[PDB]
């Protein structure tokens, strides 16, 4: 509706009903309820300790955690910013593979970027810590020709 | 040089739809995703039909004659197939989502539940020549105001009961003249009506609602009209009725609920015959046998198909398919059984002959990446993404040992020594091959040398050398056994994804990212062959691709390859819609297969991942019987076999060779010539005919005189024929004469006869040994009783 | 009771099972098995000797099966 | 009849 | 299979044990036919399983022993298969191996 | 009626009601609202407070929301008015 | 172990009644531990998966997956174990 | 497609189907107009022929794909005027018993023998998964420790 | 400023658009609501069910104003005239019923 006048505002308030990180906010929140409740379960229990280790190892195995972590840290290390930096286009940028995130999204959609043996056309794909070493352009990318053409190392035999 | 055709789907039994019993009651028809599978309960056998729908199957039905099978997908597109000959008859599009299809008991007509419309059509005549426009609609009926849940036929093909979500059960007359007889709509239910049925006399109509209420309808004077004389209520605490069926002859009511349980009742007394719980997942479908003694049940969530004999409280069929896609498969050395592994982390053991899950293992926490057998075959090994490698004894079916690394290394590939004493696994994160000892369970040593992740591993069967492949653009040959250890690296053009080892152990082929199958000599470590795969591979544009398939580079490589046991062929598979069978010595494509034809599979043709299923093959191995190969894919285990042998491939045929002449030689008692001439024609019926008609006395004479060229072929024929044949003593006598007469020749050339010998030992080990085991036990069970003194 | 306990221990060893089996055979051959059943403590010692006895049966039979190599030898001479 | 239609008691008291 | 097991179990066990004798005679004739051997072998196994104690207690009874003895004379001839099966392993394992 | 007559290439060449008794169900509901909303005479006798109680050997009126005779729905057929709310 | 400091809703009959007729609540935790991890396992997996990941899923019960129905348990024990 | 038959067209206005294994003509047709071409479908269910007259292509439905065909040689004289059963149908059925002395198993699945022998354990494993107003309580739980010191201290009910 | 929704679940949702909050949540006890309609005069909801009873509903009160069955069969639709004097329904048993609110 139009901007409400002062007397209109005072009589009626909160009548203004009728980049999103909602999912990552839910991902962060879900991690919280684990460690909160995993604390509730008794410490000497063997089932809690293994389950805590599987979580710490796995968010580590993601790279949400740059280093190995204790549960006490996990209630604060995890952030929406941690999930986004694992996004392939954000990985694309830090590597200097693409100048801008939007440019990285375009290349991902056009199919010029391979991660290990598999090609990804989904920009929202996030990369894990064992896997970022192998992100690169597809062998027959026209982009990969301009790479080696300037440096004058374009080898036709590799078709790149 | 053999024609492989799709035979059956393993690792998978049921997805959705309505299960239908064969009219004889000895077979069960289950729709399996994009295809339909038939299970022979009496004979304990199974097959999957070759024809494929455009989309997943929605409803099926088999006529009482057993000749016409109709299947309809979710788009309304119907496929009529001759059940006996397993050939498609006609393709029709009803242009509407058909909820249910059911043949008339007379068989002339079949009814379709279409939204709030009931369509009645005329069944084509199978005896007639293939007609172009055989479907003629008898009538179309619509009084409902909402979707029809189901329909039921009268036993006399004159009235139909239809239940809809309008909280009404309603009846029609198939004959226009008989409309005044049955033009009633039955009401009273509080929720959706699930099933309306006739009594055997058809005097009574039973209607069942989703709430769990069964109403008994009878014509009575208050002048005469239908009224609810009796009311029954299912007092389920929260479970809702999901599927209902009724058998008029025996008055059995089988109701499947959403809570995952069912109840059997005897109407009109409402006596609870039995109640069992099917699980926590809804019981989607239910069917009754023609006799009424077997009950088939189905839940869609976990792919569940069960058959129950309520008479004896026994289970005829009880089998689960993998919840996820199968990531790897492994045959037993003899080929009698195959083991499958899924992304869930559960391993399953399957019997090739029966095609049913013998056992399941739940010990692995995460996805099981690889599965392999030892040479001996008693033991099985598997690697998983939980960080463990587990060894399994398949006689007692126990995990007798578990292996793991110091720091919980993630394993993706596994290899086992022929002696069954060393197990080696590879990882994507460690770049190292962990080596263990089977007997003791400790880490013998770590084989270092790769600068990239180890993609595949394999032990040479004979020489016992290990060949390892990695994304480091090279392949390494390890002579771990011996006083001194040597490693021979052979660099490769691009990233290697799969590796296959020659049964001779002299050669190794590898599939690389460039789409090349390069074959290297293990001893000389030099290239001997290379095949192009880029063009042959078929990849379909995914719906979200903003770049064309031809320009796409997503998957033109093969992530899995295996050799044929003869050694002249490679079957290759990858994240694509194609399986390609190549010939190693001469480097061509023998034949290519389309793995799937469902559009719902992506490859057939900002905080949310757009993420849908894709068509793919994870692993592909040859059967050791040398007659089939299995491909692990998302839908399940596709086994392609050469069993039909309709093709004509004569060997060394001449004008004088003729089936009549072969019979004439038999009549003249020239058994040796008849057998040779039959094998030259390569006709199984003629090869069979000569085989029994020779007397037992003449077997050693003929066997000693067989030419060497025909020796491998006769041994193969005996092994495959003897596995299912009843003439155990007759077939064995051939194996005696052939081994006794030509045994030395077999030893000189072991590999030429390797498959034929193996088929023989399977026959004598898996059936012949079992027979004598009972025979001796009875002989010994006999002796103790007679000699021992009776009790006072 | 004393004798069979010795036979159970002897049965476990493949180098001494032969003596045990013949002694047990004479017991079954020269006694009322009904009386053998009712004696307390028999069954539990009796339970232990099938699995070793069956193992010896899986062996020996393999020793038995292999012996037709000799029958392969003679038929090779006859040629 | 409906339009859709086709076309001793042993005593339980016993002595012991 | 379910019908066969109820069938053999139901077989009466009171003297003179005629039906037990009759069942032995039926199987004895069946073996002579040399057909359905694995089936004919297994019903006898179930017969001992369900009625081994009944038979053992009355071994000295002439009728059981006589029908029992004839089944031995038949079964004893079907021992060639054990020798037949035994050879092929000895050579098959050897031929493929050495 | 109750069957579509569709003329297209593939064809076109050439009712009663039954149910339960609703009126009794509603006619049953009408007492229950009436009985609940009517005044109730609760027996407040304490058995044995002043007499022997055992094997060998006071009514209070409670006001309802509306009397049965003062209900608006009375004389209205097929009508139920819940005066309580 | 902790002593309740508030009224026991159960009377002495009820206390002694319960006596006549490792911990369920502790296992109720362990049960309700599991699914969210199964939920947490799925969500980041589909985020982190190149490839399709499906979502994880009185009356007597039919156990449909059997880990052989013909094998006997006694036959699965070694002569050393017995 | 299976390589078992030839169908040939000739200027005499006839189509002949020839069975290679026996090397004889099994079926004969007389076409009003000469068929210039004959081609089998990849599946073999259809046969396509073109003729000297007519702008279209005639398609023929292979009945052999739906049922067996007798391989008896066609009569030459009858065809001109118009202008062992198992062998004839290319099949064989195994004998019930080759010889009486020779041992033969039952005509059925081989898992039947395994089922009968162990049928007892089949049933056991297939079995589905599973106050008074004056209690009678005494001893330590009730605090009557004296009775315990002095020595003073249901299967049938289930049975 | 309230959005009312009737569904087969039978739970009657009362949502106010301006406040962006669900005012009240109520179960009819008459099963799924076949017909839904509003009377402009009193802003009272009218619901239709299989039994044929028509339940008059309001956000404020816990259980309905009025329960009336006019048609023996399910009421497919409910119509209220603009004045609110007259209320019309058609039963699934071909019955049509004209009523006064």
């Amino acid at each position: 509706v139009r901007k409400l006048k002062h007397h209109e505002q005072k009589l009626l308030k909160k009548v203004d009903f009728l980049e999103d990180y909602h999912k990552y906010n839910r991902i962060c929140g879900d991690i919280r309820r684990l460690a909160n409740k995993l604390s509730l379960l008794p410490p000497t229990d063997p089932f809690r300790r293994k389950h805590e280790q599987l979580l710490l190892d796995k968010l580590y195995a993601m790279g949400v955690l740059t280093t190995k972590s204790k549960i006490s840290d996990l209630e604060n290390k995890v952030t929406v910013s941690a999930i986004c930096r694992r996004r392939l286009p954000v990985i694309m940028h830090r590597l200097k593979m693409a100048e801008t995130i939007q440019d990285a999204v375009k290349f991902i959609e056009q199919g010029h970027v391979r991660v290990g043996p598999n090609l990804i056309n989904d920009p929202a794909y996030l990369v894990t810590r064992n896997m970022e070493d192998y992100v690169t352009w597809v062998d027959n990318s026209k982009i990969k020709k301009t790479l080696l053409r300037y440096r004058n190392q374009i080898d036709d035999f590799d078709f790149s | 040089k053999s024609d492989f055709k799709f035979s059956n789907l393993l690792g998978t039994v049921y997805r959705q739809g309505n299960i239908t019993f064969s009219d004889d009651g000895k077979q069960l028809l289950s729709p399996v995703g994009n295809r339909v599978s038939v299970f022979d309960l009496i004979n304990n056998k199974s097959f999957t039909f070759e024809y494929e729908h455009r989309k997943n199957i929605a409803a099926i039905d088999l006529n009482k004659q057993g000749t016409l099978l109709i299947s309809i997908d979710e788009d309304g597109r119907a496929i009529l197939v001759n059940f006996k000959a397993r050939n498609v008859l006609h393709h029709f599009n009803f242009k509407e989502k058909c909820s249910a299809v059911k043949f008339s008991p007379d068989g002339r007509l079949f009814a379709l539940a279409s939204g709030r419309f009931l369509q009645i059509w005329k069944t084509p005549d199978v005896n007639k020549d293939r007609q172009f426009a055989p479907f003629v609609r008898h009538r179309v009926h619509a009084g409902h105001f909402q979707d029809i849940t189901s329909l039921t036929w009268s036993q006399d093909s004159r009235f139909i009961l239809t239940t809809s979500k309008d909280l009404s059960a309603k009846i029609w007359s198939v004959d226009s003249e008989e409309k005044n007889l049955a033009a009633t709509t039955f009401n009273g239910h509080r929720d959706y009506v699930m099933g309306a049925f006739f009594s055997h006399d058809q005097e009574k109509i039973y209607t069942v609602s989703k709430d769990g209420a069964v109403f008994v309808w009878e014509f009575t004077k208050r002048k005469y009209s239908w009224r609810i004389t009796k009311k029954h209520f299912f007092y389920a605490n929260q479970a809702k009725v999901k599927c209902v069926t009724f058998h008029p002859a025996t008055r059995l009511l089988a109701v499947g609920f959403t809570s995952g349980e069912f109840r059997l009742y005897d109407l009109p007394d409402f006596t609870l015959i039995q109640q069992l719980s099917m699980g926590q997942n809804p019981v989607n479908t239910v069917s009754v046998n023609q006799t009424g003694e077997w009950l088939a049940f189905g839940s869609s969530k976990l792919g569940q198909l069960l058959v129950y004999e309520w008479q004896s409280e026994s289970y005829i069929l009880k089998q689960q398919g993998h919840f996820d896609s199968t990531n790897s498969l492994a045959y037993s050395p003899d080929g009698s059984r195959v083991v499958t592994a899924s992304e869930d982390g559960k391993i399953k053991v399957w019997d090739i002959t029966s095609g049913f899950c013998l056992a399941t293992f739940e010990e692995h926490t995460s996805s099981v990446t690889a599965v392999q057998f030892a040479k001996r075959g008693q033991v099985m090994f598997s690697s998983s993404l939980d960080g463990t490698v587990r060894a399994w004894d398949l006689i007692r079916y126990r995990n007798f040992r578990t292996f793991t690394g110091t720091e919980r290394i993630q394993f993706n590939c596994l290899a086992v020594d022929p002696s069954g004493e060393v197990v080696c696994a590879g990882s994507l994160d460690n770049f190292d091959i962990h080596v263990w000892s089977v007997q003791t369970g400790q880490l013998l040593d770590a084989l270092s040398g790769h600068e990239g992740p180890v993609s595949c591993l394999s032990f040479s069967q004979e020489n016992s050398v290990l060949a390892s492949a990695s994304w480091d653009k090279t392949i390494r040959i390890w002579s771990i056994f011996g006083r001194s250890q040597q490693v021979e690296p052979i660099e490769v053009y691009s990233d290697v994804l799969a590796l296959s080892m020659r049964p001779d152990g002299k050669e190794v082929a590898v599939s690389t990212l460039k789409g090349q199958i390069s074959i290297f000599n293990i001893e000389d470590a030099k290239q001997v062959g290379n095949i192009d795969c880029r063009k042959d591979i078929i990849s379909g544009r995914f719906n979200q691709d903003r770049f064309t398939a031809k320009n796409s580079e997503r998957s033109k490589f093969f992530t899995t390859i295996h050799y044929s046991f003869d050694g002249m062929a490679i079957v290759a598979g990858g994240n694509n819609n194609s399986i390609c069978l190549y010939d190693v010595p001469n480097e061509v494509l023998l034949k290519r297969f389309i793995v799937s034809r469902n559009m719902a599979l992506n490859g057939t043709l900002l905080s949310t991942r757009k993420m849908r299923p894709e068509v793919r093959v994870t692993s592909v191995q040859f059967s050791p019987t040398a007659n089939a190969f299995a491909a692990a894919s998302t839908e399940g285990l596709l086994i392609y076999s050469t069993n039909d042998t309709i093709l004509f491939d004569p060997f060394d045929l001449d004008v004088d060779v003729t089936p009549h002449s072969t019979v004439e030689a038999l009549r003249e008692k020239q058994f040796l010539n008849a057998l040779v001439m039959a094998f030259r024609l390569n006709e199984e019926y003629l090869i069979n005919k000569v085989y029994e008609a020779i007397p037992i006395k003449e077997i050693p004479l003929v066997a000693s005189n067989i030419p060497a060229i025909y020796l491998p072929r006769i041994l193969k024929f005996i092994g495959d024929f003897a596995i299912e044949s009843q003439h155990i003593e007759f077939n064995l006598i051939w194996i005696k004469a052939l081994l006794s007469a030509s045994g030395g020749y077999i030893n000189e050339h072991k590999y030429l006869f390797s498959t034929a010998m193996r088929s023989i030992q399977r026959f004598i080990v898996r059936v012949a040994k079992e027979v004598v085991n009972t025979t001796t036990d009875n002989k010994y069970t006999y002796r103790f009783l007679v000699s021992t003194d009776g009790s006072m | 009771i004393l004798l069979m306990k010795r036979c159970r221990d002897w049965n476990t060893n493949a180098k001494t099972h032969t003596i045990a089996q013949r002694t047990i055979r004479c017991i079954l051959m020269h006694h009322n098995i009904a009386k053998l059943s009712e004696i307390p403590g028999m069954v539990k010692i009796v339970d232990a000797i099938i699995p070793y006895t069956q193992r010896h049966f899986t062996r020996v039979d393999n020793l038995v099966e292999q012996s037709y190599i000799l029958d392969y030898a003679l038929v090779e001479m006859d040629k | 009849v409906a339009p859709t239609a086709l076309k001793d008691d042993d005593d339980d008291v016993l002595l012991d | 299979p379910a019908a066969v097991d109820l069938e053999i179990r139901s077989l009466n066990s009171f003297e003179p044990f005629d039906e037990i004798v009759w069942f032995i005679d039926a199987l004895t004739q069946g073996l002579k036919s040399n057909k359905n051997f694995e089936l004919y072998e297994t019903f006898m196994s179930l017969l001992f399983k369900a009625h081994g104690d009944v038979i053992h207690a009355n071994n000295k009874n002439q009728d059981i022993a006589s029908a029992l003895q004839n089944w031995e004379d038949v079964h004893k001839k079907e021992d060639r298969l054990d020798d037949l099966v035994k050879f092929c392993m000895g050579v098959a394992a050897f031929v493929t191996t050495a | 009626s109750t069957r579509l007559k569709i003329v297209d290439p593939y064809g076109g060449s050439d009712e009663a009601f039954a149910g339960d008794d609703v009126v009794a169900e509603f006619q049953e509901e009408k007492k229950r609202v009436i009985d609940d909303e009517d005044d109730k005479e609760v027996d407040t006798t304490l058995p044995g407070w002043g007499e022997w109680a055992g094997a060998g050997s006071f009514i209070k009126k409670v006001k309802g929301v509306v009397n049965k005779d003062k209900r608006r729905d009375k004389n209205l057929q097929n009508v139920i008015i819940n005066e309580k709310v | 172990f902790e002593l309740s400091d508030v009224k026991s809703s159960k009377s002495l009959a009820e206390i002694y009644e319960d006596d006549y007729t490792l911990s369920e609540e502790l296992q109720k935790a362990h049960s309700e531990i599991s699914e969210l991890y199964a939920n947490l396992v799925y969500k980041l997996d589909v985020l982190s998966s190149v490839h399709f990941v499906p979502k994880p899923a009185e009356t007597p019960t039919i156990s449909m997956e059997d880990a052989p129905l013909y094998m006997s348990n006694a036959s699965s024990l070694a002569p050393q174990e017995i | 497609p299976e390589g078992r038959w030839i169908v040939s067209a000739s200027l005499d206005s006839t189509i002949r189907t020839w069975d290679l294994p026996t090397g004889g003509c099994i079926d004969g047709i007389i076409v009003d107009n000469v068929a210039t071409n004959v081609k089998f479908s990849p599946n073999g269910d259809l046969l396509a022929t073109t003729h000297v007259t007519g702008n279209g292509i005639c398609i023929w439905t292979n009945r052999a794909q739906f049922k067996t065909v007798s391989t008896r040689t066609i009569d030459e004289s009858e065809f001109a005027r118009m202008a062992l059963n198992d062998i004839d149908f290319n099949t064989y059925t195994s004998l019930e018993q080759i010889d009486k002395e020779l041992l033969t198993l039952s005509i059925g699945p081989r898992s039947k023998m395994n089922t009968l022998l162990h049928l007892d354990v089949i049933r056991k494993r297939s079995k589905p998964k599973e106050l008074p107003f004056f209690l009678q309580l005494s001893g330590e739980k009730v605090g009557d420790e004296a009775s315990v010191r002095e020595g003073i201290a249901h299967r049938r009910d289930q049975e | 400023y309230l959005l009312v929704t009737a569904g087969e679940t039978g739970w009657l949702k009362y949502h106010d658009v301006s406040t962006g909050q669900l005012v009240s949540e109520l179960r009819t006890k008459a099963g799924p609501t076949m017909a839904m309609a509003q009377n402009p005069w009193n802003a009272v909801m009218h619901l239709g069910h299989s039994n044929g009873t028509v339940s008059l509903w309001s956000p404020s009160m816990p259980e309905p104003l009025v329960k009336l069955l006019s048609a023996r069969g399910p009421v497919n639709s409910i119509a209220i005239d603009r004045s609110g004097y007259y209320m019309a329904t058609t039963g699934a048993d071909r019955s049509m019923k004209i009523w006064d609110i």
